[PDB]
């Protein structure tokens, strides 16, 4: 009986009480029934022309606010807060309808008359908040110390009050890099949350739970700050305060369970992850980082499988894929991967457009063999701000070295001559490492490491150009990171890979015995794996092969997928006569070519011929001639000699 | 295939994805179905056609 | 019929189908409720709702392609009719988009505080649009530097002008087209373009 309705809100007029209810309530039977936002709007108007207070011209501000029109809204939060400056709630509402409309001085200079006023606990977090946004977060650390230039106040309210202004100012000093400040900042809000404790469990102990876990993040914040100092140990410790507070924030667990972590404790950290995993099940990072604590006590089945079961649980998730392929990648079982591809498309048909998928994908066919899909599938990921940034990485790595190969290693630089000699490859290949610096140009940094890690990876271009100015350049700017930090793997091998192109080989060597010489990691496994191989050659090019191959086999241990650390091995064999081992290192790197290696593919067959395998070596020549049709000297010597045998 | 050829995949999709150089939308044009399925033809439908078209996707 | 056709073009709907799929689905609809009409010779009384949503919707998406940004506009501000049909969130960011492409920054403020409201968001969402949103607002403004003026038949009080369903934009003519099967109008000019009506594919007459 919407008219009944009507009719009886009609019957309240101007002269009688609850007139505000009854012409909001016409106003919404008529947008509701009627679809008409007009006579919602003259209702609405009535109420402002016959009933104007400050709560019903609020509750117009926000009527505007659902019929979209906030400069309404701002009319009638302007007719309430000129009549009720006393409210919080109303400034700050006026303040979101200002910010919706690019009045930011009217907001700002709002907040700063009810903080003059003193007004409610959320107000600077309002304004600071506000001014972060729009990125003066000088003019915020300097309102939130406003706000502290007082006397400390000693009523309970007050002093969590000035505890979470300092929290925010600490906050805010973060953004700055003022970093001690944001630890005096903190340590003061925990003394005035110490003092809001000791009153709350005499006088408020329902409050407890939420001041611990304010107490708890304090601790947490002044740890995160010590990390950034590089105090772990003060990380460890206030973190364990964090715990002491709260001792199952999932926040607190994980990164106690980080710096469990990277401090060399992968019990406790086990500890933390299976209470966390125990708290909550579905929480990624912590299955994530248990599988990798796994992985590093060469349970690797165990890492595997929980990365596999958070899939199962959920298909969709580009972190534990790729994690998944790289544990697939170091055990040497790539196989298994496209099960997982299918499951994420299975659930998500619009799965294959996403970044992370497309990261996912070009990792895959860089392990495969095919450098272009990887790069074609790096490239439509490559602006994602996670996906993107790790996918152009790896384009860059591409763009650097398609061949995989160790650059200006003896051992086979001197070979490819036929295509090395060129123009068309030189220029093509040193056309993508002069556009490896603009992938380096769209790798923005957002951290100091960001920073040397890009410079490292420019002068890695310019190291890769082999002009002698570039080449030194390189050299100077990774003898300068080692200066700066000595144990810089990446700088390292530039260094090392820097002297080789200036054909300086014997400051190459010492710089990578000293890399040799250090534990792994999963952050500079490529570096490290690159340095292993480049030294390998080094040690060949000396015949030390006993080094070269206790520096494979290392590699291998860390990444048994790696093409050139059985490529250089089966050379080895074919010197040491060992035709049978050879030929099993050439078909090794026969397979994970895909077929695509046929100086690989005459070895495997030569072998197989000088084995007495002469069907097996005829085998070969086809799968060669099949994979290159015109490939040189095969037909005669290789598969023509296999024939001559077959029957004697 | 360069970086340029690659390239190729983003360049065009850039000016419905950006504004004057200054600002990206990428989180709303999620929402966009792709030109080749948005476009329509002056060609006309019958119910036993459409239905059986409807029917057999 | 057309109540199990209007089931199947909900669930699509809801499901995120293809936009013109959608759109062959209520026109399936919509000319099943015209034969049970026929047969007499409120899902009863509005035949062609889904068919016109869907059609408006591929049609913002066409102008928005054909870089005529603000056709796509006026076409994207007539969805705000059809919240029932389509989620507010497709067209909330087509026409915030539209909006922002055609630098009516207040028309995509209005979009931004709309999609900020849905109760389905999560705070994340809701802090990714807000970002967005104030990308845009501190770059350029959160106000229209050029303004569409559609909002004046919106309201809903004066009534309604019929949307031309060949442009997505008000029926400014006396008199003009209309289609014998759908009954929609079209500009006089824009008609002679087709062949078929652009809503239901019915030779035009």
């Amino acid at each position: 009986d919407i008219e009944r309705a009507l009719s009886i809100l009609q019957n309240v007029t101007a002269e009688q009480p609850y007139f505000i209810e009854a012409r909001e309530k016409m106003a919404d039977i008529y947008l509701k029934h009627r679809k008409d936002k007009m006579l919602y709007i003259t209702c609405f108007r009535e109420i402002a022309e016959r009933m104007a207070n400050p709560r019903s011209f609020l509750l117009l501000g926000d009527a505007y606010m659902n019929i979209l029109e906030p400069e309404e809204a701002i009319v009638a939060y302007e007719q309430a807060l000129n009549q009720n400056p006393k409210d919080g709630t109303l400034a700050s509402k006026m303040g979101k309808a200002l910010i919706k409309t690019h009045n930011y001085s009217m907001a700002i200079t709002y907040y700063e008359a009810a903080l003059k006023t003193g007004q409610k606990n959320y107000l600077c977090y309002d304004l600071a908040e506000l001014l972060l946004k729009l990125k003066w977060y000088d003019k915020a650390e300097k309102v939130l110390q406003h706000a502290l230039a007082h006397e400390p106040v000693n009523e309970l309210s007050a002093l969590m009050e000035d505890g979470r202004c300092q929290v925010l100012l600490a906050k805010v000093y973060s953004k700055m890099e003022k970093l001690g400040d944001a630890i005096t900042a903190l340590q003061q809000a925990r003394e005035l949350q110490a003092r809001v404790l000791k009153r709350v469990q005499m006088e408020q102990p329902d409050a407890v739970p939420a001041q611990k876990h304010l107490a708890a993040e304090i601790c947490a914040e002044i740890a995160k700050h010590s990390v950034a100092q590089r105090d772990y140990e003060k990380a460890i410790k206030f973190y364990r305060e964090a715990l002491v507070h709260c001792e199952t924030d999932n926040k607190i667990m994980l990164e106690l369970a980080r710096l469990y972590l990277a401090q060399d404790d992968p019990d406790s950290c086990l500890r933390q992850c299976a209470l966390l995993l125990q708290s909550d099940q579905d929480n990624e990072a912590a299955t994530m980082m248990m599988a990798d604590l796994m992985f590093r006590k060469q349970d690797y089945e165990q890492a595997v499988f929980h990365l596999q079961q958070l899939l199962e649980r959920k298909p969709d998730n580009y972190m534990t894929l790729s994690r998944l392929i790289d544990l697939l990648r170091r055990c040497g079982k790539l196989e298994d991967v496209p099960r997982f591809f299918s499951m994420a498309e299975k659930r998500n048909s619009r799965a294959k457009l996403e970044p992370g998928f497309q990261y996912c994908k070009g990792l895959y066919l860089w392990y495969t063999g095919e450098p272009n899909d990887a790069l074609r599938h790096f490239n439509k990921a490559r602006k994602d701000r996670d996906w993107g940034q790790n996918a152009l990485y790896n384009m860059i790595e591409i763009c650097l070295n398609p061949d995989n190969e160790t650059v200006g290693g003896e051992v086979f630089e001197n070979l490819d001559g036929d295509l090395g000699n060129s123009t068309e490859k030189q220029e093509s290949v040193q056309l993508a490492v002069r556009t490896a610096e603009k992938l380096l140009k769209e790798l923005k940094p957002q951290t100091v490491q960001g920073h040397v890690q890009l410079r490292i990876m420019e002068n890695y271009c310019l190291m890769a150009t082999k002009q002698k100015s570039n080449v030194e350049q390189a050299l100077n700017t990774f003898t300068e990171i080692a200066a700066s930090e000595k144990e810089h793997i990446p700088a390292l091998l530039g260094m090392a890979t820097a002297y080789m192109i200036l054909k300086q080989t014997p400051r190459a060597r010492n710089q990578l015995k000293r890399i040799a010489k250090m534990n792994w990691n999963a952050i500079d496994a490529e570096e490290f794996e690159k340095s292993w191989l480049l030294l390998a050659d080094i040690y060949i090019q000396s015949a030390k092969y006993d080094m070269a191959e206790d520096l494979l086999k290392r590699c291998l241990r860390h990444n048994r997928s790696c093409c050139k650390a059985y490529e250089y091995m089966g050379y080895i064999m074919e010197k040491e006569q060992a035709y049978t081992d050879a030929a099993l290192n050439y078909e090794m790197a026969w397979k994970y070519s895909n077929r695509t290696n046929p100086a690989v593919g005459y070895k495997l067959a030569f072998n197989y011929l000088k084995a007495k395998r002469y069907v097996d070596s005829i085998d070969i020549c086809h799968q060669v001639l099949e994979a290159h049709p015109t490939y040189p000297k095969i037909r005669k010597d290789i598969l023509d000699k296999a024939r001559a045998s077959l029957r004697p | 295939m360069t970086y340029r050829d690659l390239d190729n995949d983003l360049m065009k999709y850039s000016a419905i994805q950006t504004l004057d150089g200054e600002i990206d939308l990428k989180l709303l044009t999620k929402v966009l179905a792709p030109e080749h399925e948005v476009r329509e033809d002056d060609v006309g439908w019958d119910w036993d056609h459409l239905f059986t078209e409807v029917s057999s996707e | 019929a057309a109540k199990l056709m209007f089931k199947i073009a909900d669930e699509e709907a809801k499901k995120g189908s293809k936009p013109l799929r959608v759109k062959k689905l209520y026109v399936l609809s919509a000319l099943l409720i015209e034969q049970y009409h026929e047969q007499m010779k409120r899902f009863t009384d509005n035949a062609w709702r889904g068919a016109e949503a869907y059609h408006f919707f591929i049609l913002a998406q066409r102008q928005l392609y054909e870089g005529c940004v603000d056709t796509a506009l006026k076409t994207a501000l007539h969805l705000k009719d059809y919240e029932d049909i389509i989620p507010p969130v497709e067209i909330y960011s087509l026409l915030a988009l539209c909006a922002c492409a055609s630098r009516a920054f207040g028309t995509c403020s209005k979009a931004f505080i709309k999609l900020k409201s849905l109760e389905t968001l999560s705070s994340e969402q809701k802090q990714q649009y807000e970002d967005l949103a104030l990308e845009i607002f501190t770059k350029h403004t959160s106000k229209d530097n050029r303004k569409p003026e559609l909002d004046s038949l919106m309201e809903g009080g004066e009534g309604k002008l019929p949307t031309c369903v060949a442009t997505g934009s008000p029926i400014t003519e006396y008199q003009f087209w209309m289609c014998s099967v759908c009954k929609h109008g079209v500009l006089a000019q824009e008609i002679s373009h087709y062949s078929f009506c652009p809503l239901c594919h019915s030779p035009v007459g």
